[PDB]
């Protein structure tokens, strides 16, 4: 690093219309899969979360 | 059990700039280092037979 | 006497449990929070009975 | 005694170039962006296709 | 709170005059008002940046005229 | 205060069902605190920065989770 | 006594912090013990050889464990 205090930038892939929001769920993660319908029906009707 | 890990850090630009008595601030020498060379001694022992 | 500066940093993703991050701005610089065991790269694991 | 002073290693401090001594800094150089790479794809061999 | 980062200054008391001591003082101020306004040189400190106050008196964001008062205080000589 | 800005959401009260409502709420939120989490979209808003909070209600920068209560506060039905 | 030679320290107490003192304390020690193990530095000393001690405290040389404890006891701190 030539100059002190380099920086990195990172682009998440955030889905929801929000790319910032509370827990906004990430796109691509290694972890963590694709919501299974998004796209899909997910679109079309909201689903009761379950607890 | 990960309860007392082991690190190395650094020194912080502001403590290292001004070290040792630096822009009025007192009492933070830097570490030094020596070197020792202590010396042995052997000796000669004999042996010895007949006919 | 000498003097050197170096610095350290953690990769971005490091720890990727994370959906996003906070703050936006986040210090690359190792720390209990973000570097402490939770750095993904990199898994330890003590062997015994050698 | 004209001191250089450091960021105050927040994260905010370096990327505005925010300093405690003299000197404001432009910013945080640059090192690179790092995204988030594509999961991959299973493809359909395992279930038959028929367009 | 600061929010940001506080640097700590920690003042060693010095004998300054017959039977008077200049109070050494350890104080923790949010980095951009330490770096906005700060007057300390000669004053025997030692000063190290952390991400959350390492001392007991605390100066946030907003003091100014607060901390002009506690960063030139460091030369008050007490008896 | 934020130091920084705070972003100003005004959201317009709307009929959603049958004498029912969306409250037209005016809040204004720090804009560390907005930069790091803001909701809106759909929120039928119009956002503007300032220096000074321009709303009574304020969420300066530290709530998070009472602000993380308030964003999704926007959408809430009432009688 | 050691027969060989006595290194004789002399250290100056000084006023370490508010109503505090690290004793000063006049030693000596055989010459092979000092050399073998002397911890002084940054003491505020002055040392000198001589065929016999000079000074009241008398290291000969086997005492050892009684002198690395002494060593570093020249940094007491008391009040």
């Amino acid at each position: 690093m030539n100059s002190p205090t380099g920086q990195v930038f990172a682009l998440r892939a955030v889905y929801g219309k929000d790319p910032v929001a509370a827990g906004a769920k990430e796109a691509f993660h290694p972890m963590y899969g694709p919501d299974a319908m998004f796209s899909g029906q997910g679109a079309a009707k909201k689903f009761p979360a379950l607890a | 059990a990960g309860a007392l890990v082991e690190i190395a850090e650094g020194m912080a630009t502001s403590i290292a700039e001004l070290q040792e008595g630096f822009n009025g601030s007192t009492d933070n020498p830097w570490n030094e280092m020596g070197f020792r060379i202590d010396k042995q001694v052997i000796e000669a022992k004999s042996r010895q037979l007949k006919a | 006497g000498f003097k050197t500066r170096y610095g350290i940093g953690i990769n971005p993703f490091a720890e990727s449990a994370a959906q996003a991050p906070a703050s936006r701005i986040q210090s690359g610089m190792p720390s209990i929070l973000n570097s402490l065991g939770k750095n993904a790269y990199f898994r330890r694991v003590y062997v015994k009975g050698i | 005694a004209e001191i250089g002073g450091d960021h105050g290693y927040n994260a905010t401090n370096i990327a505005a170039g925010q300093t405690s001594g003299a000197v404001t800094q432009i910013g945080p150089a640059v090192m690179g962006m790092v995204r988030r790479a594509i999961p991959n794809l299973i493809a359909f061999d395992i279930c038959g296709v028929q367009p | 709170a600061s929010a940001r980062g506080y640097v700590n200054i920690k003042t060693f008391e010095q004998k300054l005059d017959g039977n008077k001591k200049i109070e050494g003082k350890e104080v923790s101020v949010a980095f951009p008002l330490y770096s906005d306004v700060h007057k300390i040189s000669g004053a025997h400190y030692q000063t190290f940046p952390s991400e959350k106050a390492a001392y007991s008196t605390v100066y946030e964001e907003n003091q100014r005229t607060e901390w002009i008062a506690a960063n030139e205080d460091l030369w008050k000589v007490t008896g």
